[PDB]
């Protein structure tokens, strides 16, 4: 496999894309919800789908978020996400003020 | 400095402490960037929060405006879909 | 034949709370299309609401929290207050 | 009383806005005081939007009030223009706001 | 009857009543029951088949939501039809940005 | 017992119908209800908006038949009119 | 006669100063050419979408009222001459 | 002799520019390119001389929206100057097209 250098940088997507397994856990997501849930309403029940989908939801909502923060990274001469490059690319998009 | 009758119980399921670290980086590299700042993806959960309570907001709301105590997993379709990011595969 | 306006009712209010004041007639105009986009949204929301859990009827609590949900926090909880006071009114009368 | 909007105070059209719920199609039954309830609600929005489109108004020195008027009304306030951040105005014109970085040393 | 007489392979009369039940307009035109079934159809084969591509692309026997979106996502046209709506279970196209390359 | 009414028939032969002797998930059966539903009202509300503009009142087969011509990209449109203007002409040749 | 010589007539000075209503600084050559072909494609699809209902309509004289409710189709609502 | 440092002018402008509504765009070119596309669908078709200004109002407001992302991802980079790509970049990003 060619040398070490940079080797697993590109490996690892190539082997994350072909999958389509869950990135974030599914237990710890599971309390994040039901946790909050409870101070916007009390006495609180949940659909075993409906958290599924919203861990659908979000980690989507997620990657596309990298996907451009890539770019806005790549722009600036640079192969790294950085704390702004997250908001920039919320900015413009609008919901970030 | 004693043993006092000493229980220890912390929370780490739902708060964010708890959340894995790499469940993060695994999204991070989908999307197939080289390097995670440590600054950056503390900022990005942040972000997640904002975008979970909005969804839930609504969800809350059309779960009570029918008088129900099971929220359904319709509730959250509508509520992408009054934001723009409606979900195919469910719940027609 | 019967061009439509609410100038009439804004007409009132405007000077019930700005007596020394006047409206532009396309700033007026501006307004009468707001309210009923305004009117459709709330409508439209109300409709949907009814539909889904098979409503034949859109009664004084679909509104309210069609309301409750379109509107951002501080103007949507005045609105809620009025809005019941306003039926507290007018049933026994 | 006679006039429905009086028996609930208020200037907002009881009646003329309970036959445009039924022009609408919106549904098969008409609620008897949703349509008050939705006047009076208007109402208010306007009257929020209103009350301070003259104190914009007062702010130029005028005392008439012309569309931009209600346009920086909007913008200013988060819990009006955000609402509303699906709206753009008739020569609705700009807030002065120039960013951070590219003003001069 | 309908399918026959119209000849489509969709329900002409099902479409037909949603439309009188949604509320519409006042009544309905003629024309629509059956004008309605007959592009929904043509829609509906449009993407089968290039789901059928994209899983024998990567040779597959049967068809799953991954290939559905594959299929799609790499059309250009279908694609910005549903631009903006999100997909069960589906992952995403490879891609590789270009100075990110392992020279 | 339950309803819970669906596509399913209409989608399947359409498969059958460009790959017949290929398969399908039952995940990817519901995306495809879920995709039809969908474009269902996208339409349907579209002609009930024109119709109540220019100020009549009932929806016929010409307002989906406007609608549909913006509501899609060049090519597809046309092809798509023609099919659906041929079904239904040879529909009424019938009767 | 098919009007042509037409994308030019937005020339140089008019397209900067919506840039500086923007809150642009300043501005390279090469991009005066590049938005034109967006204004183009942004007047095609609003004015595709209005055309079709004033056909619809047995008329020809295309309304202001077209323009906006076909603005409010691709998602631009506009307040201020309409209805 | 003199002449105004570089960037005193432009500034002074903007401002001008922004706090009035009066719109930018010419009454006479537009409405010749209004009517040059609408003949390529249809030819020879007419408008209320507004309806033209419903039109013109839409767009003229569109543009300056997208200088502004587009200014931005200028400043993201430490730069001074819209460049072409950022146009673009912002373009993508919407994800409009």
């Amino acid at each position: 496999h060619r040398y070490r250098p940079g080797t697993v940088a590109l490996r690892e997507i190539r082997r994350y894309q072909k999958s389509t397994e869950l990135l974030i856990r599914k237990l710890p997501f599971q309390r994040l919800v039901r946790e909050i849930a409870q101070d916007f309403k009390t006495d609180l029940r949940f659909q075993s789908s409906a958290v599924m989908a919203l861990q659908e939801a979000s980690e989507a909502y997620l990657v596309g978020l990298f996907e451009d923060t890539n770019l806005c990274g790549i722009h600036a001469k640079r192969v790294t996400i950085m704390p702004k490059d997250i908001q920039l690319a919320r900015r413009i998009r609008g919901e970030r003020a | 400095g004693k043993g006092g009758a000493k229980r220890h119980r912390k929370v780490l399921r739902d708060n964010i402490q708890g959340i894995t670290k790499p469940a993060i980086r695994r999204l991070a590299r989908r999307g197939g960037v080289k390097r995670i700042s440590g600054l950056i993806y503390e900022e990005t959960r942040g972000v997640l929060k904002v975008f979970l309570e909005n969804v839930i907001r609504d969800a809350v709301t059309y779960t009570e405006h029918a008088k129900r105590k099971t929220v359904t997993a319709m509730d959250v379709v509508y509520a992408l879909k009054r934001q723009g990011r409606t979900l195919y595969g469910f719940g027609g | 034949t019967r061009k439509e306006s609410y100038a009439i009712y804004v007409y009132k209010v405007l000077k019930q709370v700005h007596p020394d004041t006047g409206i532009s007639s396309k700033a007026m105009s501006i307004m009468n299309s707001f309210v009923n986009d305004v009117f459709e949204r709330i409508a439209g929301e109300a409709s949907r609401l009814a539909h889904y859990n098979k409503r034949s009827t859109i009664t004084s609590r679909e509104i309210q929290t069609a309301v409750r949900l379109l509107l951002p926090g501080e103007l949507a909880k005045h609105a809620v207050s009025e809005g019941t006071k306003a039926v507290t009114k007018y049933t026994s009368a | 009383a006679k006039t429905r909007s009086s028996r609930a105070g208020l200037q907002f059209p009881v009646g003329r806005v309970h036959r445009l719920l039924r022009k609408g199609n919106y549904a098969e039954r008409v609620g008897a005081g949703a349509p008050v309830y939705l006047a009076a609600v208007l109402e208010y929005l306007t009257a929020e939007i209103l009350e301070l489109a003259g104190n914009a108004a007062r702010d130029n020195k005028k005392t008439r009030i012309i569309p931009r008027h209600l346009q920086l009304a909007v913008r200013n306030d988060e819990e009006l223009n955000k609402l509303l951040g699906r709206v753009t105005i008739a020569q609705g014109g700009v807030l002065p706001n120039i960013q951070s970085v590219l003003l001069p040393k």
